[PDB]
RNA sequence: AGGUAAAUAAUCUAAAGGGAAACAGCCCAGAUUAAGAUAUAAAGUUCCUAAUAAAUAAUAAGUGAAAUAAAUAUUAAAAU
RNA sequence: AAUAUUUAAAAUCAAAUAUAUAUAUAUUUGUUAAUAGAUAAUAUACGGAUCUUAAUAAUAAGAAUUAUUUA
RNA sequence: AGAGUAGAUAUUGUAAGCUAUGUUUGCCACCUUCGACUCAACAUUUCCUCUUGGUUGUAAAAGCUAAGAAGGGUU
RNA sequence: AAGCUAAGUUGAUAAUAAAUAAAUAUUGAAUACAUAUUAAAUAUGAAGUUGUUUUAAUAAGAUAAUUAAUCUGAUAAUUUU
């Protein structure tokens, strides 16, 4: 995970999520395009 | 002129029921709503200088309204003065160690007036989480409701 | 709402029946509410499960064709529109459960990779490198069979807890990358790293 | 023939509905308590002395405890008293000594004027033992765990140094009149305050003290005693309660 | 800033009312004082008080200061102005260049309805 | 910079009273002595605390509720 | 539905006022929101309580927030 | 931007941009003692211990980096 | 010698349990796909939290006795646990 402000999706497989207040971007592909938003 | 007379039925403590099942207020509505009650605003003898509020008997306190996530956000907070003891309990946490009936005591103390005649108007007020409580007995009543209650069930609760 | 408005097909041997609860339960959201209020049930061969269900739902069941329809009172309404879609969903898997049932093939892969069925079916053991014994108890409605030690089946009438129940299966050794090499639900497939 | 009443619209057409259990009710309370599955027995510590393990030839201090008229006075309940519990009473007293009202007690639960009484607390009512029996050192098997509690030694008005280990002043090199002392009590003006138990000189000792998960070394009967591993807190003659380890089994 | 002038960035409901209500004021006033001249402008013509004061033709007031006042583009009435020109001053060294009205001083008294075009 | 230097206005200085939780300088307003019926100012009107009812929108974050924290990001919403 | 901008009453339209007046001219007004970003040391800190609504069911509650208003 | 055998975002991140802190060196002028010993209390921006995400740069083992975490400990 | 002591001796680092954090999932719409839900349902998850354990305080409750030839205390004496 790479906990940050900015949170874009990178490639077409990467997916945003909104869980618990947080706005997440998995990836079904690359696992390094996991982020998180703060 | 207008003062004068008896003056003892003025200055009774009534005792005023609330089923919470039933009100449709919301928490610090109906806190604030009992305050009032328990000060003596109320009526119209009051005076600042004079206690003349009457008992609220808070019952069915379970099925309390609390808005928004208040539940499980609202954190009620406590200190004893030796530092890196600040008690921080969220609302379901101290409905859990008391009840509803807690909950509603702190919002109606914070409510009344800070002075001597506080913790009295406080004590006057008696929550209870469900239904059955000691006090049933003694709640206002009148000849001209007897006939809107069932015969058996005022037999039942004078009975108990 | 494209998924809702999709009509079920139904086969004489299950009924589809709706019914009000005993004490039905208010969601209370921030702004909104949601009344659950009905219990839809879905009887049949295999066995017999039930969906509580708000109130501005209801079925509209038709004798020609065997077909049903699922509306809202209110399409317009989000959150209506958004429980439509998923109870529609949700009947529809539980009528292919109770025809057909549900299943849940397990491949376990690795060296002494295995599952095992200990207390004549009540309580899976898997076997997938640990010196303590891993494992977990079958719930109510699943049944579990191992064809082979590698490959094991839970099979039941509800989609949603043949498959949870699997899932915790797999959560004691997920695939790994660098050898395809855990437990692998149906078809899950991983891309394997290059060796080096 | 019936007596007047009226009855308020609101109480008597009240919806009934028990209340929620609550955590800080007593049987929530008793639920939660990591109690003994049976009860226990007052002792006296009579003294201390060497026990020989004969097979290995090992030696151990051994606190010998007195077993003496030991007796189940009564007991208490959930339902009466919120919690399971034996009253036990140990040994013999004069009536002199004893009060008029705790002579009656102890005649109204069939028992002679006692020297000491206390509380067992158990899980069940299982655990509870009839009342008016005979507790003798048999009760506990040799080589089983048990907790002792007992008021320790009396210490007096002790010093920082004493009390909480405290490293002191040094001896030499111009320390001036504080060799003993604690140094500092707190912080400048911040708190502006000593807060809240900072370690002080005071009073130590004759308080209660568990000792858990101590060795039944030996009983016998015969001898009306007790032996126990190790050291049990307070003097001579100090009673010492006695329960199975809750931790060991 | 160790001292505390704890004035909020923005008015309540009630402020808000009062504001209002005082522009109303001064436009009622400005509205008498151009009425009182009409009526003794038709007195020295002729004409009675309560003539004057049906008169169809209003006359206008001849100086400059009155005359400027009346203009709404110079002069907005509270009806006219805008809902940001009742509550906002232009404050160009804060960001927005937007100030409440209620941080000018001796805003009750004195009077503001016009800001700048875009600003 | 609660800094420094002057320009204009006000207040404090030398100004009590109401408001701004508490407050020299801010918002009102100038105590000759009382009285307390009527108009009120600024500021307020669930309770503490003197006084409230409505309308139409928006928020669901306790955001916010008298001391507004930025670039940027995400999710919506309108208009083209 | 898709792509890409803008978040605007300057233009444009709508509505209102004032001059000849069923029209013209001049003036005035009307164009997003939420969350994250967010952060230190005696103790929660809107001044505090507390405020976000709910049919069945009340002679009865339903912002006490923000914006535009009324009495 | 640029390093990273290839690929800016595993790890690294020039100069310029937007903030927080009041831990340093200053500035202001309302206001006229460093270290050691002793006992420490609090914070978390976590050094160790517990949980977890990423790591063509996680095979393993050692690491690196990030999220939760102040219970205990930190010559 | 007693006592007191640590260089000595003995024990404890307080479980099981409950709800959680980051994180990991199930079914599943809104949004024909997808999505662990900032939807309804359903699960995992920490030396942390709640507790548990220990000490001190308090005294709801409980047993008993109730104007006393020896009711309950105190003053007094001999003392130390
Ligand atoms: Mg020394
Ligand atoms: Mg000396
Ligand atoms: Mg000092
Ligand atoms: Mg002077
Ligand atoms: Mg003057
Ligand atoms: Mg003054
Ligand atoms: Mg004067
Ligand atoms: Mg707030
Ligand atoms: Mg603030
Ligand atoms: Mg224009
Ligand atoms: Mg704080
Ligand atoms: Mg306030
Ligand atoms: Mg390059
Ligand atoms: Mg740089
Ligand atoms: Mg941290
Ligand atoms: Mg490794
Ligand atoms: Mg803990
Ligand atoms: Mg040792
Ligand atoms: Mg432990
Ligand atoms: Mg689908
Ligand atoms: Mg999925
Ligand atoms: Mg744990
Ligand atoms: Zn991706």
């Amino acid at each position: 995970f790479k906990v940050r402000t900015s949170v874009k999706k990178f490639c077409s497989d990467c997916y945003l999520v909104r869980r618990k207040g947080r706005v997440y971007i998995y990836c079904k592909s690359n696992k390094k395009h996991k982020q998180r938003q703060g | 002129s207008q003062k004068i007379g008896h003056s003892g039925l003025a200055f009774a403590r009534l005792w005023h029921h609330v089923d919470v099942a039933r009100d449709k207020r919301t928490l610090g509505r109906l806190a604030s709503a009992i305050a009032i009650t328990l000060i003596g605003r109320h009526k119209p003898v009051y005076h600042p200088s004079q206690d003349c509020g009457d008992y609220v008997v808070v019952t069915n306190c379970q099925k309390i309204r609390v808005t928004g996530k208040k539940f499980e956000q609202k954190t009620y907070w406590s200190h004893s003065g030796r530092p890196g003891q600040l008690k921080l309990q969220t609302m379901n946490k101290v409905v859990a160690d008391k009840g509803f009936g807690e909950i509603l005591k702190k919002a109606v103390s914070g409510m009344l007036p800070k002075n001597k005649l506080r913790k009295q108007r406080l004590d006057r007020l008696k929550v209870f989480d469900g239904s059955e409580n000691p006090y049933k007995q003694n709640i206002t009543a009148f000849a001209h409701e007897q006939s809107s209650i069932p015969e058996p069930l005022k037999e039942s609760i004078f009975n108990q | 709402s494209q998924v809702g408005s999709l009509p079920l097909y139904i086969s004489p041997e299950v009924q589809v029946s709706i019914n009000a609860l005993s004490m039905p339960r208010i969601i209370r959201k921030g702004r909104t509410s949601m009344n659950i209020s009905q219990n839809i049930t879905v009887k049949g061969p295999k066995g017999e499960l039930s969906v509580e269900v708000p109130d501005f739902l209801h079925l509209d069941k038709d004798e020609k064709h065997g077909k049903i329809n699922v509306t809202v009172q209110n399409s317009e309404d989000k959150h209506q529109r958004s429980m439509w879609g998923t109870v529609r969903s949700l009947i529809n898997n539980h009528i292919i459960g109770v025809t057909e049932g549900h299943l849940a093939v397990l491949r376990f892969v690795g060296t002494g990779y295995r599952a095992q069925l200990e207390n004549d079916g009540k309580f899976v053991n898997v076997k997938v490198g640990a010196s303590i014994k891993q494992g977990l108890d079958v719930p109510e409605g699943i049944v579990v069979k191992t064809p082979a030690p590698t490959s094991l089946i839970i099979e039941g009438c509800n989609k949603q807890q043949v498959l949870l129940f699997a899932a915790k299966l797999r959560k004691f050794h997920p695939p790994e990358p660098y050898k395809g090499k855990g437990i692998y639900v149906n078809d899950e497939t991983i891309k394997l790293k290059d060796k080096k | 023939s019936t007596r007047p009443f009226l009855v308020a619209p609101s109480i008597a057409n009240s919806i009934t509905t028990e209340a929620p259990a609550i955590n800080h009710s007593p049987e929530l309370a008793n639920a939660r308590k990591w109690l003994p599955k049976r009860c226990g027995l007052i002792t006296r510590k009579k003294g201390m002395m060497p026990y020989f393990d004969k097979s290995t030839g090992e030696r151990s201090a051994a606190t010998i405890l007195e077993v003496n008229n030991v007796e189940v006075i009564m007991h208490r309940t959930s339902e009466v008293n919120g919690y399971f519990a034996c009253q036990v009473g140990y040994g013999s007293r004069h009536l002199s000594k004893v009060s008029r009202q705790m002579l009656g007690h102890f005649a109204s639960k069939v028992v002679n004027p006692k020297e000491h009484v206390a509380e067992f607390r158990v899980k069940d009512e299982k655990g509870l033992i009839p009342p008016g029996t005979l507790l003798k050192p048999s009760f506990f098997k040799e080589g089983q765990y048990v907790d002792v509690r007992s008021v320790s030694k009396g210490k007096g008005f002790t010093g920082v140094m004493k009390r909480y280990g405290f490293k002191g002043l040094r001896a030499s090199h111009g320390t001036s009149i504080m060799h003993r002392h604690g140094g500092s009590y707190g912080q400048n003006q911040d708190p502006g305050r000593v807060l809240p138990g900072r370690k002080m000189p005071g009073h130590m000792g004759n308080e209660h003290v568990t000792i858990q998960n101590v060795k039944v070394l030996k009983v016998d009967d015969e001898n009306n005693v007790i032996w126990v591993k190790g050291s049990v807190a307070g003097p001579k003659n100090s009673f010492v309660k006695i329960q199975d380890a809750i931790k060991k089994t | 800033g160790g001292l505390l002038w704890k004035i909020p960035w923005r008015m309540s409901t009630h402020q808000k009312t009062r504001q209002r209500e005082r522009l109303r004021n001064v436009d009622q006033v400005i509205k008498q004082l151009t009425l009182g001249l009409h009526v003794q402008r038709c007195q020295d013509k002729g004409l009675t008080y309560q003539e004057a004061m049906e008169s169809k033709k209003k006359y206008k007031p001849r100086s400059k200061s009155l005359r400027l006042l009346n203009k709404p583009s110079v002069f907005p009435k509270e009806n006219q102005m805008s809902s940001k020109d009742k509550y906002w001053t232009f404050d160009k060294k804060a960001v927005g260049y937007r100030k409440g009205i209620h941080k000018v001083p001796k805003w009750t008294k004195i009077s503001i309805r016009k800001a700048p075009k875009f600003f």
